[PDB]
């Protein structure tokens, strides 16, 4: 639960 | 015979690759099939990513797996370059030398799960099984419905896969050795199997099991 796959703004 | 998939990707970042798709006279669908021949990854730097399910799911068909920097830069050259060039070979946990996708596409019919027999016995999350065991069915094992219906004993290696801590009202995952004879894995050794395209030697991630 981070979790992984699909999303966005400070990466 | 060409089409693809996105992931990872912001808005604006899909929106690039519309152009481009739109560009080269080609076919654009949200989520995976067989006929997808590309998956378009995010990155940073220079060509190391993301687990995300489409990810494995390229490598698992064996498909091409560019990596983003393959659009911005085949817009910031006018025409479409090549796949060799801008392919992935990492991730946040499996390496930045590995070049996963490559045995992938090139190593075909001789397939990481050589004759295995995989159950993915449940539950797990963000992942629904129908999609995981698509992904070992891609690589070349063979589903079983529950345990009891293994095809035990000539030929075949046999082994259980579930998502450890997914278990809801738990523990009922430490009797399974007891309720068979195969080995138990963490959904980790599928996944790491997958993208590093060694089939690992489970010896390592092995929820241990009664006797």
């Amino acid at each position: 639960g981070f979790g992984e796959y699909s999303r966005s703004p400070t990466f | 015979r060409m089409s693809m998939v996105v992931s990872g990707l912001t808005p604006e970042e899909f929106m690039l690759v519309y152009k481009f798709a739109r560009k080269h006279h080609i076919t654009l669908t949200n989520l995976i099939t067989e006929e997808t021949t590309h998956v378009v990854m995010k990155t940073d730097a220079e060509f190391v990513c993301e687990r995300t399910l489409k990810y494995f799911l390229g490598i698992a068909g064996g498909k091409w797996v560019v990596s983003y920097f393959w659009v911005t830069q085949s817009i910031k050259e006018r025409k479409m370059l090549n796949e060799h060039d801008f392919e992935v070979r990492g991730d946040v946990v499996n390496g930045r030398n590995h070049q996963g996708p490559k045995r992938a596409r090139e190593s075909q019919d001789r397939k990481i799960f050589r004759g295995l027999e995989i159950c993915c016995y449940g539950p797990f999350t963000n992942m629904p099984t129908d999609q995981l065991e698509w992904m070992v069915q891609l690589c070349g094992a063979s589903v079983v419905k529950e345990l009891s219906s293994f095809t035990l004993g000539t030929g075949v290696h046999p082994i259980v896969v579930v998502q450890p801590d997914a278990w809801t009202e738990d523990n009922g995952f430490h009797a399974i050795g007891q309720m068979c004879e195969a080995p138990v894995v963490t959904r980790e050794w599928v996944l790491d199997s997958v993208a590093l395209y060694q089939c690992q030697e489970l010896d390592t991630y092995l929820i241990p099991q009664i006797p």
